[PDB]
């Protein structure tokens, strides 16, 4: 929950959970 | 007990999002030579789909950059060779899976349901190779993908209910292969529309355990139909 | 030259989300011995934070699973944890050694000296999240890095500078999670936010987005820690 400094259509086939 | 440990590790790897570890564990389970349970083959396919999926996603990003840097010779060449390096990892992962399928999974699959599962997977990983093959190599790879899907399509049509997630998932992917790989939108739409309508006709065949997967894949089938019409 | 294209490659790895390749490129740049530019050190920072971030994330998951299972499923989780810790320590060691050998010695401006000492502080702190002794020595090394960073930035940088603010954000978290002093974490965070709010005219068009983002995070932590 506490933050430190951050980092930073097509066809659908069968998804992957 | 050993296999049960390997499976527990795979689930641990999955929760820690370490998909290389998860795939290594399930490949070891597979190489013990026994038929996988439902959960095991589901884990094996989740793990490998994530591993290959990262390269496919990387490959599309790098291709898009290689195209949009047409005029800048240095930038565009660096992209071409980064792409080629990704393609190599991608083919190795595809070959690893296809080799597990040929050597252990398919020949020992004693139920229509698991035969279709593994042939779908075969149609899938050749599809992934066809995504980055050229140009006379591409032809036999496209053919390998289509045959695997065609056999799985015939078994499932004959042995499985239309609402079965595996039968629906095969239709989904096989329809994607027609659209994307063979540029046949109408065949793709025909395949998906039929699978959707045949499942709609038999909605009393869903069980409490199946339905959420089935209805998800139906929605995906119709999403593609919508997309492919307009 | 070599450097210019290792950097371009780093940027391409980044867009492809291949952060091990990004880190390996930026590590080679660093090892050429020349002072990094701002873009180069930012790329180095992003690459390694992603590489180490994946381990910390996995570590928190596995360790939590282990703590929730009391008595041999527990063992499995423990040994997986330790394997992840080793990866994580190797990564932090790799970075700390780049800082000591190449980066901190060559830094010719206050801005970039503060940046590297903040990194040194952060990577010692990641080693701390996962240490037990040994640990006391590690915490002290993190604290001394952030402290020197914090002294230099107070003297050399505007209160709205993103580096100065981000240093305050991480030093604050260090006080809270590592030294278990909520009050000192809140005071560091509160002062850094208030001093930036009083001087919003010192924002550049180039910097303001970064600055205001870290301001929000500083306050969010303060909210979390008091409410
Ligand atoms: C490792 O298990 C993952 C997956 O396997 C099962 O789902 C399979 C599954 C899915 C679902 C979510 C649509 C996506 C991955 C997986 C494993 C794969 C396939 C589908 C249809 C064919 C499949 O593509 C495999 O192709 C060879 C078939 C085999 C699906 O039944 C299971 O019901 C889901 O319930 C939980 O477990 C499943 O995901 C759950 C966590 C619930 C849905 O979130
Ligand atoms: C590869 O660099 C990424 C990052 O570097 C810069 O941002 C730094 C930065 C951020 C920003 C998004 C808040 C997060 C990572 C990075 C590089 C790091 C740090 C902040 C504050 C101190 C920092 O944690 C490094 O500490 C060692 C300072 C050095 C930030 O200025 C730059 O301005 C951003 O604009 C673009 O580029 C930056 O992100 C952009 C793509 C824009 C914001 O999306
Ligand atoms: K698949
Ligand atoms: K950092």
């Amino acid at each position: 929950h506490r933050y430190s400094t951050p980092h930073a259509q097509r066809s659908t086939s069968t998804p992957n959970v | 007990m050993d296999k049960n440990e390997l499976v527990q590790k795979a689930k641990l790897a999955e929760q820690a999002e370490r998909y290389d570890d998860m795939a290594a564990c399930m490949k070891s389970v597979t190489e013990q030579g026994a038929e996988l349970s439902n959960e095991e083959r589901n884990l094996l396919s989740v793990a490998y789909k994530n591993v290959v999926g990262a390269r496919r996603s990387s490959w599309r990003v790098v291709s898009s950059i290689e195209q949009k840097t047409e005029g800048a010779e240095k930038k565009q060449q660096m992209a071409r060779e980064y792409r080629e390096k990704i393609e190599t990892e991608l083919r190795d992962i595809c070959n690893d899976v296809l080799s597990l399928l040929e050597k252990f999974l398919i020949p020992n699959a004693s139920q229509a349901e698991s035969k279709v599962f593994y042939l779908k997977m075969k149609g899938d990983y050749y599809r992934y190779l066809a995504e980055v093959a050229a140009g006379d190599d591409k032809k036999g790879i496209v053919d390998q993908s289509q045959q695997a899907y065609q056999e799985a399509f015939e078994i499932s049509k004959k042995e499985m209910q239309p609402t079965h997630p595996i039968r629906l998932g095969l239709a989904l992917n096989f329809s994607v292969f027609y659209y994307e790989i063979l540029n046949s939108p109408e065949k793709a739409c025909s395949l998906a529309k039929t699978a959707f309508d045949e499942a709609i006709a038999e909605l009393d065949t869903l069980s409490e355990e199946s339905y959420k997967d089935s209805t998800l894949i139906m929605q995906l089938l119709r999403d593609n139909l919508t997309l492919w019409t307009s």
